[PDB]
């Protein structure tokens, strides 16, 4: 399955001038285009290779778009200061999350269509593209109003159907770096410690996507002790890195054995000090 | 509410070490993204932004004034104080405290103000003014109106007081704004009054000084 | 430091007349400048962030522009609650350099200052010095010059002037110029003599007294 | 109202003493998404903190990724500080070829 | 493309 994801911030800046409207488009987990408020003469610029191709209109009405939500944001931001009845001189943040999950066929898995208030879950489009979960009182408004506008409809209109189609266009167009499998290398590293064990490490550098698979087994076992991974973080460059350590014994350290197993892997690697 | 009140001691002798705090009541340098900078201005010059505190416990600084500052913030959030070693006397003007919200990297606008704390900086000590009267030309013509004064010299603190016939006669009196002069201060204050009036009547000058807790009358005689 | 030149140093106008006040920064700061305003006798209030955005509680008379580096503050309707001044403010390198701030008064009809000159005091003199003082009264605007003239020679060491700000009951200055000799240069000479010129008598207005009358 | 952020301190390459590499520091799960990054070297501010997108993920709170050009040797110590909001003092992190 | 607003307020 692919996404088309927007993830829409804006972020009011009392005292310091107009509120910062940033909107980052991601496909799958891959950024490809971005707006910037802030910056001058705010134009939707590219972030990948394969999405320069398009044409000036493609930016030009992609820009409009995006000055028309930072204006309508701009108006939210007011209406959410009046509704929660707080401070014209405080910060506050509206984000927004809006795209469509699909499968490799064509079929829209899921629509995405939610907006959150200082982080807080303030409303959401259900997976039936139709009904409003509003979580705060405030935000009972905004879903009878939105109801009464029909909101919902238009939204599941752009989902369902210009989202899907772009999303086919991006992936047939962006087939070279969207579609690829680099294989991660990996090592172990053996460090001694000051209290008499051994720390040993795993690497996985390198690799895309970021979905990976980094385990130790003891002796074929699911191992039964302390180990500690970290998080799968980007190098800067399109790959991801992970590793995960383990503390050994002094002269057992044979007897460990690092499996990674990833999409882009004909077989699990295991490995050895 | 917000509300951010200076404290500090006016009057320092120089070469000393001026020690001003800021107490606010609306926000906290707590787990809060405000920052609280220091402002002087001396009387009739421009506003020099002095230092600033964030949150953190981060310190900026102005490098104009070399090394002799030093901002610090309390273990409660409540209060910040501003240290200037070896005062001197250009440093006599008001001070202030703004408030400012860190977005990112750099500072925003100064949103409440304190209500400024005047600090002097001389040598001289309190000293009690002297009064002399100020009579018309002695050679001068049956004018409609006449005008008498009242100069007040020698005297250290900034603030006297004057008013006319204990302040009875209130109706075209000027209060000039004083000067300094070695150490020591020196205004002048006119009274203007008409030629019935005077000398039909006795028109005296009433002034004081609160610092050294004098009262001091004159009778302008030609 | 970015140091901030803002002009003019003092302006004057009218009730309900549109005024500007300009501001420069020697190097770029976009969208980095506040305008603050300080009432006579308080402390700066925040006025205008950003550069065009207006601070909740400002009356929407005011403006605040931006022409390529110079940065300007407009305001329509113009009442007697907005006499004050004026600074600009610079929030990006660190060193907030702050403008020269402008003053901003009320017209009303031009003035004459009334002259007046006092011989000091016997009290003066026995103390062993001497000050003569000549003020000028309710006069209109700001500008006026002196001059002391003793015995027909300028002597203008020694002299020190004090001007007071608008009046609270008309909107008209005073200036008060004190001449601080010493007893034997105060009987050295016989006429002393003041000379204020304003913008409205064209011709010196004088003003002196003799000692031996 | 607020989540404290999480530092990691890396090298995008293999590391070795004198062969360039680029540092960077991925700062994940905060809000507000007002934060600062400064890279240091032996204690001084890096001016080359190219950061990426302020973006966020599915559970609303930022992430973000800031990259400078260095050499690593064994006498210089590298670090990322931030400064947020949500804590009391600004938290370093010492770069460690882990 | 993304997804328009349609000037709609909250």
């Amino acid at each position: 399955s692919h996404s088309l994801r927007y993830f829409v911030t804006a972020v009011s800046r009392p005292g310091f001038g107009e509120p910062r409207y940033m909107e980052v488009g991601y496909v799958d987990n891959t950024e490809f285009v971005r707006f910037d408020s802030d910056a001058e003469n705010p134009r939707y610029e590219p972030r990948a290779r394969w999405i320069e191709q398009e044409g000036p209109e493609y930016w030009e009405r992609e820009t409009r778009r995006a000055k028309g939500n930072e204006q309508s944001f701009r108006v939210d931001l007011r209406t959410a200061l009046r509704y929660y009845n707080q401070s014209a001189g405080g910060s506050h943040t509206l984000q927004w999350m809006a795209g469509c999950d699909v499968e490799s066929d064509g079929r829209l898995l899921r629509g995405y269509w939610q907006f959150a208030y200082d982080g807080c879950d303030y409303i959401a489009l259900n997976e039936d593209l139709k009904t409003w979960t509003a979580a705060d009182m405030a935000a009972q408004i905004t879903r009878r109003k939105w109801e009464q506008a029909g909101a919902a409809e238009r939204d599941r209109a752009y989902l369902e159907g210009e989202c899907v189609e772009w999303l086919r266009r991006y992936l047939k167009n962006g087939n070279a770096t969207l579609l690829r499998t680099d294989p991660p290398k990996a090592h172990v590293t053996h460090h001694r410690r000051p209290e008499g064990d051994v720390t040993l490490r795993c690497w996985a550098l390198g690799f895309y996507p970021a979905d990976i698979t980094l385990t130790w087994q003891l002796n074929g076992e699911e191992l039964t002790q302390e180990m500690e991974l970290v998080e799968t973080r980007p190098a800067g460059d399109g790959t991801f890195q992970k590793w995960a350590s383990v503390v050994v014994p002094l002269g057992k350290e044979q007897k460990y054995t690092c499996h990674v197993e990833h999409e882009g892997l004909p077989e699990p690697l295991t490995l050895r000090w | 509410q917000v509300t951010l009140k200076e404290s500090g001691p006016g009057m320092l002798q120089p070469s000393k070490t001026l020690s001003l705090t800021c107490s606010f009541s609306g926000f906290s340098l707590s787990t809060s993204g405000l920052v609280v900078n220091w402002i002087r201005q001396p009387s009739g010059k421009s506003l020099e932004w002095l230092a600033a505190i964030d949150w953190d416990g981060d310190e900026y600084y102005n490098p104009s004034p070399k090394s002799r500052l030093t901002v610090s913030k309390d273990t409660s959030n409540t209060q910040v104080f501003l240290k200037i070693t070896s005062v001197d006397t250009v440093d006599t003007a008001t001070y202030y405290c703004a408030r400012s919200r860190r977005y990112g990297r750099y500072s925003g606008a100064f949103d409440y103000w304190g209500l400024g704390v005047m600090v002097t900086v001389s040598s001289a000590e309190t000293t009690a003014p002297s009064v002399y009267p100020l009579a018309p030309g002695t050679a001068l013509k049956s004018n409609s109106m006449v005008t008498l004064g009242c100069l007040v010299k020698g005297y250290f603190p900034e603030p006297v007081t004057v008013t006319w016939n204990s302040g009875a006669l209130s109706s075209g009196v000027h209060t000039f704004p004083a000067v300094l002069q070695s150490g020591l201060y020196t205004l002048t204050s006119s009274v203007t009054v008409p030629s019935s009036t005077w000398s039909s009547q006795a028109v005296t000058c009433n002034v004081a000084h609160p610092a050294s807790s004098t009262k001091v009358d004159k009778k302008i005689v030609p | 430091d970015i140091q901030m030149t803002q002009s003019p140093s003092s302006m004057s106008a009218s009730l309900g007349d549109k005024v500007t006040i300009n501001c420069l920064a020697s190097e770029d700061i976009g969208n980095y400048l506040s305008w603050y305003q300080q009432r006579p006798g308080k402390s700066p209030k925040l006025m205008i962030y950003g550069v065009t955005n207006l601070e909740d509680g400002v009356p929407s008379r005011f403006s605040g522009s931006r022409s390529g580096s110079d940065y300007s503050l407009t305001i329509n309707s113009l009442g007697y609650d907005d006499e004050g001044i004026y600074h600009c403010h610079e929030y990006y390198e660190y060193p907030f350099t702050f403008g020269s701030g402008t003053k901003l008064e009320i017209k009303r009809a031009d003035a004459a200052p009334t002259v007046s000159i006092f011989p000091p005091s016997t009290e003066q003199l026995a103390t062993g010095g001497a000050s003569v003082v000549c003020l000028m009264n309710n006069f209109y605007p700001r500008d006026i010059s002196v001059k002391w003239k003793i015995d027909g020679t300028e002597r203008r060491d020694g002299v020190l002037d004090s001007v007071t700000d608008q009046d609270s009951k008309d909107s008209t200055y005073s200036m008060s110029s004190t001449l601080s000799l010493t007893k034997a240069d105060y009987e050295s000479h016989n006429l002393y003599t003041c000379e204020v010129v304003h913008k409205t008598s064209s011709s010196p207005v004088v003003k002196s007294f003799n000692r031996n009358e | 109202i607020q989540k404290t952020p999480q530092i990691q301190v890396y090298s995008r390459h293999p590391p070795e003493n004198g062969k360039p590499n680029i540092l960077n520091c991925y700062v994940t799960q905060f809000h507000p998404p007002h934060i600062e990054i400064q890279m240091l070297k032996n204690g001084k501010k890096i001016p080359k903190v190219e950061m990426s997108d302020m973006s966020f993920s599915k559970d609303w709170s930022f992430y973000i990724l800031a990259h400078t050009e260095f050499t690593p040797t064994e006498t210089d110590t590298y670090a990322c500080r931030v400064k947020h909001a949500s804590m009391a003092e600004p938290k370093t992190v010492y770069w460690d070829r882990d | 493309r993304g997804p328009g607003r349609a000037f709609v307020t909250i």
